[PDB]
């Protein structure tokens, strides 16, 4: 099924996921298509940070939904 | 053109914004040392009467005291992991790393507005409900470093 992400640099992409998919497996398909590093992905959803460990079904992300990405930043 | 920014609030107290501008059209850089605690000197320039070198240390004194009351509770702190004493033993530790997690903390801590140009602007990230004008500007660069920002006096 498809859902859009919006990037921190305001980017709104597309991506092909399934109801399963952890939020894991939904952070290294974020890096395949724009090589933005899982482990600085703060994945975000109805005012919620996404966890790890859990499903996009967990979170009712039905088809179409909108993900935003915002980058953890540190130095 | 700095009051119309266009910020989307995405969790409790944090707003992303994508503008297209030149930094140095609107900020003057007050670059910071080159060693691991930039964040911290960054905040102290911008916050701090008389700053100094070792100013930073007072950031870091009320980024611990913000961690014991709003680190549990910090999405940004499901990325570390470590319970709250494992993290503070580590953030106070000597030239250790700032970040946006700090950043999210402070603004409750300090009252404060901050908010992060990662680099020409890539995109701004706002910890607080205030605007650009009075908030803590920081500039985030090389994906490694922390600058402060100043508005130029022609736009104050």
């Amino acid at each position: 099924m498809q859902i859009f992400v919006k990037t921190l640099t305001g980017k709104t992409i597309t991506l092909e996921v399934e109801p399963s998919d952890t939020i894991e497996n939904v952070k290294a398909k974020i890096q395949d298509k724009e090589g933005i590093p899982p482990d600085q992905q703060r994945l975000i959803f109805a005012g919620k940070q996404l966890e790890d460990g859990r499903t996009l079904s967990d979170y009712n992300i039905q088809k179409e939904s909108t993900l935003h990405l915002v980058l953890r930043l540190r130095g | 053109f700095l009051r119309s920014l266009d910020w989307t609030q995405v969790i409790a107290g944090q707003y992303v914004s994508n503008p297209r501008f030149n930094i140095s059209d609107y900020f003057e850089i007050v670059r910071q040392p080159g060693d691991g605690n930039c964040f911290y000197h960054s905040i102290a320039e911008l916050t701090m009467p008389n700053k100094t070198d070792h100013s930073y240390h007072y950031i870091k004194r009320l980024t611990e005291s913000a961690a014991r009351k709003y680190y549990q509770e910090e999405p940004e702190a499901r990325l570390v992991g470590l319970s709250l004493e494992d993290y503070l033993k580590r953030m106070l530790s000597d030239n250790e790393w700032g970040s946006t997690l700090e950043a999210s903390m402070l603004a409750k801590e300090m009252g404060i507005t901050i908010i992060i140009w990662t680099v020409e602007v890539e995109a701004g990230i706002k910890f607080g409900d205030g605007d650009v004008f009075t908030a803590v500007n920081l500039l985030h660069s090389g994906q490694t470093h922390f600058d402060a920002l100043r508005i130029l006096p022609q736009f104050e």
